[PDB]
């Protein structure tokens, strides 16, 4: 038992966080690391070896970018864990990640080491109250009002078509390619 | 002729029935698998019927 649930739409381009029942996601921010490539020799400098999000956006030139995550991937866990990290941060949301449970929204015909490790991370580093995992098509179709619809979703890592019916996804007939965006 | 021919179209029209009833009368009043191609998860339509009543609203 909760007071409001944290939706997190974990985009390749861009982390959407927000309460459910808002209309918008409050805070979206960039989905990459920036870390200061120069040498800080002066006192009363920038703090941190770590930026994220409009903090990066602001002093970009200083920081050299790494994304985390390529076509719905994460190759670097560490990385990816500290946005996470950042998403319950005094800059977005502000909250306990203990007190409110967590949506996230995976690709669709990911490796199911994925959303195990995903997991782990939120029950034993966060200690959420509960976790659920949605494809990015049923969701998108719940917006748009419509139970039967093909979703042609051009992404920043992948591009994917699933044919949903009443709600519920073809798996065989679901078609992923890795030219995307970036 | 006529015997002939009338009664190689009857016999070659209930061959014909045999392929059609298959793929369309047999087939109508029961599929071989909903429209979907998969065969019925049992465990998951106990919690999805739950779901897609609220979701598919
Ligand atoms: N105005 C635009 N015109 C064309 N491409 C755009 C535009 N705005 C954003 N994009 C592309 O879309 C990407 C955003 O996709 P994203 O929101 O991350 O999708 P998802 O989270 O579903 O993977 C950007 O990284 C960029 O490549």
């Amino acid at each position: 038992i909760a007071n409001q649930p944290v939706v997190i739409d974990n985009g390749s381009g861009v982390i959407k966080a927000g309460f459910a029942g808002d209309q918008i996601p409050k805070y979206c921010f960039p989905n990459y690391v920036g870390r200061p490539k120069h040498v800080r020799v002066m006192a009363g400098a920038l703090e941190g070896d770590i930026f994220i999000g409009p903090k990066a956006e602001e002093h970009r030139g200083l920081l050299s970018i790494r994304y985390p995550m390529e076509h719905g991937i994460v190759k670097d866990w560490n990385d990816m864990e500290r946005i996470w990290q950042y998403v319950y941060s005094k800059d977005q949301l502000q909250t306990f990640s203990e007190e409110h449970p967590v949506l996230l929204t995976e690709a669709p015909l990911n490796p199911r080491k994925n959303r195990e490790r995903a997991a782990e991370v939120f029950f034993e580093t966060f200690n959420v109250p509960a976790l659920f995992i949605s494809m990015q098509a049923v969701l998108s179709l719940y917006a748009t009002g419509r139970t039967t619809g093909v979703v042609l979703d051009s992404g920043d890592g992948v591009t994917h078509a699933v044919p949903i019916y009443e709600g519920f996804a073809m798996p065989h007939s679901i078609m992923r390619i890795d030219i995307a965006g970036r | 002729k006529i015997i002939e021919n009338a009664e190689n179209e009857y016999q070659t029209a209930i061959s014909e029935n045999y392929q059609t009833m298959s793929d369309t009368t047999f087939k109508a009043l029961r599929r071989q698998l909903p429209v979907t191609r998969t065969k019925i998860d049992w465990n998951k339509i106990l919690s999805y019927k739950i779901g897609k009543e609220m979701q598919n609203a």
